């Protein structure tokens, strides 16, 4: 899984 | 905070709908078609829609449902749409219509690819019938040649 | 990007060349996407709007 | 065939949990209708109560 903040 | 402050409504209220800015549109690949409306309900089985989606429209014969990741107008909603909009109560689900593969053709509408949820034992598959022995067709085709 | 652990990486758009100026108002739909290969076939992994 | 789960209603006849061939973007999903508010349902049911 991967968390992105953008 | 505190009990001298200015409340704004009962102590067992937590949630208010406030003005027009509280409707809020499904995301694509639900819909709702009441005037005065819940939930979104997801498309049914070999559907598709839009944002608004009032209703749903139906894959057209060639093509079956599934999810268009690589395809050249992808259809899923984003993660805005859902995620930042409703929170989990709404995943992105997929609403569009793929080409059957060469030599299968497809002759219904509103076909769906059979999701598998164990994929271990049971892969997806596709409801693309084969042409007969004498036959080629060319790709999303409703009969063959 | 770097190695990724639970902690977030650096940013990776801090560049001078990641920059854009927009021609009409509005609301624009800024997205970032990744991949695992850097060619175009490559399995799409996460994506943010 | 399989029973939706509790609270969720299904009021038509064949219907097929869509699959998805890129479950790193967007997971498989059924077609499995919510109950309204004010409405519950116990387990595979054609309508909520």
């Amino acid at each position: 899984t991967y968390t992105l903040t953008l | 905070a505190k009990y001298s402050i200015d409340p704004t409504t009962y102590h067992f209220v937590t949630h208010l709908a406030m003005g027009p800015e509280s409707c809020k549109k499904c995301p694509k690949g639900y819909f709702q078609p009441n005037i005065a409306g819940t939930v979104c309900l997801p498309c049914p089985s070999g559907f598709v829609s839009t944002s608004g989606a009032t209703g749903c429209t139906a894959c057209s014969e060639g093509t079956y449902h599934t999810d268009g990741v690589g395809t050249t107008t992808p259809g899923e909603a984003t993660s805005l749409d859902t995620t930042d909009t409703f929170g989990s109560i709404y995943p992105i689900i997929p609403n569009t219509c793929r080409q059957c593969p060469a030599n299968t053709y497809l002759p219904l509408r509103g076909q769906a690819a059979i999701a598998s949820m164990n994929l271990a034992a049971v892969s997806s598959a596709t409801p693309c019938r084969p042409c007969e022995d004498g036959t080629w067709s060319k790709a999303g085709a409703a009969g063959c040649q | 990007t770097g190695a990724l652990s639970t902690t977030p990486t650096a940013n990776l758009v801090s560049a001078g060349t990641y920059t854009v100026t927009y021609a009409s108002i509005g609301t624009k739909f800024v997205t970032l996407r990744l991949y695992d290969s850097a060619v175009a076939p490559g399995v799409l992994l996460a994506s943010k709007t």
